[PDB]
């Protein structure tokens, strides 16, 4: 019963900030790492970063 | 072939002895309620050892089938068994001789002790 | 020719297996009649004798990343910490609205939230209450989500906070492990062993030496030292790894202190219950700190870099300070004197290296905390009474827990990591494997059995 | 001399059999967490008895070294062993013949049952 | 007759050996405090097996009385025992020879291993 | 209630009201009971 | 709740079979078993 749930978002003006999130279950939250990735229509895939929910620290692509 | 227990069971003695190694071996295979799992396992072990020790006391520790020198008599059960040995079979037999097990075991102990004394005297005279 | 089957019993053959290991302890008892220590370690058979047998011509594979005993060390440590609070007073009656003005604070380190924090407590007869106050350290006090004059204990609206009994204060006790009959523990006598592959010097013991249940992040302290040079242990599948373990062959002494002097006070709760908190503080104010020798710190890191580049044999090495997270993962955490310290180590890892003793003391600044959400669990917070007077503490530094990150260029970037208590225990249990013995087997022989 | 377990271990079979009595004897030497101490001890006992019973089933209950009448053959492992018996040694041997233990044990049971029948007929004819 | 334990006890060795089967058999006959009942039962079983295994190591697994080939000597206890065998008796005997049990057992192991080797060579030459 | 404790209870009810109920097929209910009666009378072999 | 010091007026829906009139004014009610026994709730994780 592993599931991930995401909320939607609006269109922002340039210079603005956005907050997005993801809820997950079916596995202990603090027992694994989570990744965020990005892709735009017509483009390939990029990796953005990793967060360790156990603690914790982060690491990001430059 | 795993026959579990009591596979034969309905057979003649003939015939039934063919599986003595099956029942002999399947006998050793074994939150606070778990205390009972340990108690059950301890009981299985203690019961096994008591029977194994008794065969040793009678001189039959190494065998499933053992022949001794206590004579059979008519003060016990009364069957000629020329056919009945191979037609009765085991449950009925124990019921027929149920009043003598406490007697026969006593004879088996006496016979083995006498033989042990005889062996010691014969070796001493070597 | 004319071979027949013969059977042997007592053959020296073994297989890897998962089992239950038992603790063993030292000759001296705790002697406090404490169920989580005296009845847990002091009543354990003592002084097992490690009469190691060295085996000629035996080769065996030792995997220190994956084994069946690190997890047991983890469970034993958790069990003790849960049991230690079993008979101790809960602080539920204390989770009341606090009125802490810090009107009498004499320092910026105090006035943030510590002095005369008051409360209304009902005691001892249920019928009457009195106004009491005490000193609490600021990291454990939070503003009530209302008027700024009102305060709450940091964890009391979500979990239970309990205090500790003086008798259960727990310092390290080395725990030795022993195998049950039918099992044996093998050691790998290889001074250059990195945690994987075969060892050509195999020996067995009836017990391991003792390992202390010490918990820290970033730095490994009080442990054994490497026999040769610094050994860096890592995984060898992908380079995307979680932990790099650096084991030093020389210790670095670290001296820490809490220079002020505290008065202990006590607020009664009831019939055998009292809350311990800080009273008058003596007498001037100095921050907690730790001292490190400069030449040893720099030499040690240069030597670590020299070996670290073996795993990354290309461009240079850069170290960086903590990037974020809660305090246990960003500061150096330890419990000297029974109080918990959170030292800022960000000044210590700003060095860069490139291809081609008691002097100039390096000092760092430390903070302390009383309510600890321990590494072992959530929902059950432990409090801690203040220790009266000042605190002094000396220990030895034996290793580092490092992780990796992205640099701004083509060089490698490393920084302190931690929180995985298993990586502390895995740094000492790397030498042991447990196997089972299966003594029955067959072989051919020039022998037949007589029928007669 | 207490050699513990697996003392030799690196030796030839020669040679290795010299310590069968060591490993045979060191095998019997053994707050709610204490429930595990009892569980571990029960397991050690049950495992010992299962092997001891099996030697009894095969007719070798009294010996560390036992010779029987099941012939060796080439459908099993394939080594002449004139040198290899004393140069292999035990761990490697079990791996080489790891696919036959479930076969050989079956032969040992059959051989012992046949001998027991033969003994009973010979005694009956006395 | 249930004599329990230590029935004789005050008797000569003669004479005392007549009840070896009594003490051998009465030895196997066995809210959180109940954990101790299981611990006591486990200890009784482990101790029994250790002694039974040792008799097996010495070649006496099937007997209460067993004769072997380790010679008696004077470096041990010093009694002629022509009368004293049947006049001492057991408690006093163990005290008199209490300093040698750790020696005699070592001799018994060596003797049995030599006999086992001799049997294997004789069968191999068949 | 407190630090890890809460009481669960009903809030707003949607949206019209119907009673709870259960549905049984008629012919099966009647056939089944007729067959039970046929066997039940074996223990009571007399009147209806 | 949650700090011992303060209380609030709350309400909820309960089914009628579990609510009894207080043996006093008819406007006052009590939980059906709470004057004689302990009533506990169940954890979502132990629904069986
Ligand atoms: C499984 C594997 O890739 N093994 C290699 C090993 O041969 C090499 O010595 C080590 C250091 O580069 O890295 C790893
Ligand atoms: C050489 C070294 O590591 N230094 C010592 C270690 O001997 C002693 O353990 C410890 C106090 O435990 O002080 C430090």
């Amino acid at each position: 019963q592993v599931q991930l749930v995401q909320s939607g978002a609006e269109v922002k003006k340039p210079g603005a900030s956005v907050k997005v999130s993801c809820k997950a279950s079916g596995y202990t939250f603090t027992s694994y790492y989570m990744h965020w990735v990005r892709q735009a229509p017509g483009q390939g895939l990029e990796w953005m970063g990793i967060i360790n929910p156990s603690g914790g620290s982060t690491s990001y692509a430059q | 072939v795993f026959l579990g227990f009591l596979g034969a069971a309905g057979s003649t003695m003939g015939a039934a002895s063919m599986t003595l190694t099956v029942q002999a071996r399947n006998l050793l295979s074994g939150t606070v309620w778990g205390i009972k799992q340990l108690q059950a396992r301890v009981l299985a072990v203690e019961r096994y050892l008591r029977d194994q020790q008794l065969l040793g006391i009678w001189g039959c520790s190494g065998k499933l089938i053992c022949c001794t020198n206590v004579p059979w008599n008519s003060s016990w059960s009364n069957r000629n068994l020329s056919e009945i040995w191979d037609n009765m079979t085991w449950l009925q037999w124990d019921k027929e001789i149920s009043n003598y097990t406490q007697i026969i075991y006593g004879l088996l102990e006496e016979s083995q002790n006498q033989q042990e004394k005889n062996e010691q005297d014969l070796l001493a005279l070597d | 020719e004319n071979l027949w089957v013969t059977v042997y019993y007592g053959v020296p053959v073994w297989k890897e297996a998962k089992t239950t290991l038992f603790c063993a302890s030292d000759a001296k008892a705790y002697e406090k009649e404490v169920h989580n220590v005296w009845a847990t370690h002091a009543c354990v058979p003592t002084d097992p004798n490690p009469q190691e047998m060295v085996l000629k011509n035996v080769t065996e594979n030792f995997n220190m990343w994956k084994n069946d005993m690190v997890d047991q060390m983890h469970e034993d440590v958790i069990s003790l910490w849960d049991q230690s609070l079993k008979p101790c007073v809960k602080l539920t009656p204390l989770c009341v609205t606090l009125n802490c003005t810090n009107a009498t604070a004499s320092n910026s380190s105090i006035i943030e939230g510590m002095k005369n924090c008051s409360f209304n407590i009902t005691t001892e007869l249920r019928d009457k209450r009195e106004k009491k106050n005490a000193l609490f350290y600021k990291l454990d006090i939070v503003q009530l989500d209302g008027n700024s004059s009102q305060y709450r204990l940091i964890n009391c609206n979500t979990s239970v906070i309990t205090q500790a009994c003086p008798k259960v204060s727990f310092d390290p006790i080395p725990i030795h492990y022993c195998a049950p009959a039918g099992y044996a523990i093998l050691k790998c006598n290889n001074k250059t062993f990195t945690g994987t592959g075969p060892c050509n010097n195999v020996s067995t013991v009836q017990c391991t030496h003792g390992i202390k249940p010490v918990v820290s992040t970033q730095l490994l302290l009080n442990g054994s030292l490497a026999e040769g040079e610094i050994i860096i242990r890592s995984e060898n599948i992908t380079k995307n790894v979680k932990t790099i373990i650096v084991h030093l062959n020389e210790s670095v002494k670290i001296e820490c202190t809490r220079p002020n002097n505290k008065t202990r006070t006590s607020i009664r709760i009831g019939p055998g219950q009292a809350f311990y908190a800080t009273g008058q503080v003596i007498g001037d104010i100095r921050e907690a700190y730790c001292n490190i020798n400069e030449s040893k710190w720099n030499e040690t890191l240069q030597r670590v870099s020299k070996k670290l580049k073996e795993y990354f044999p290309h461009k240079n090495i850069t170290f960086q300070p903590s990037s974020g997270g809660d305090l246990e993962i960003t500061t150096h955490s330890f419990n000297c004197g029974g109080e918990f310290f959170y030292c800022n180590t960000s000044s210590l890892f700003n060095r860069t290296y490139m291809a081609n003793n008691s002097t100039r003391t390096i000092t760092i600044h430390c903070r302390i905390k009383q309510i600890i959400n321990m590494w072992q669990e959530v929902g059950r917070a432990m409090y801690a009474p203040p220790i009266a007077g000042n605190i002094t503490c000396i220990s030895n530094i034996t290793g580092l827990l490092l992780t990796r990150d992205y640099g701004k260029n083509n060089t490698e970037t490393f920084r302190p990591g931690g929180g995985n208590m298993k990586d502390n225990w895995r740094s000492e249990l790397y030498k042991y494997k447990v196997v089972k013995i299966e003594p029955l087997g067959v072989a051919p022989t020039r022998c037949k059995r007589r029928v007669v």
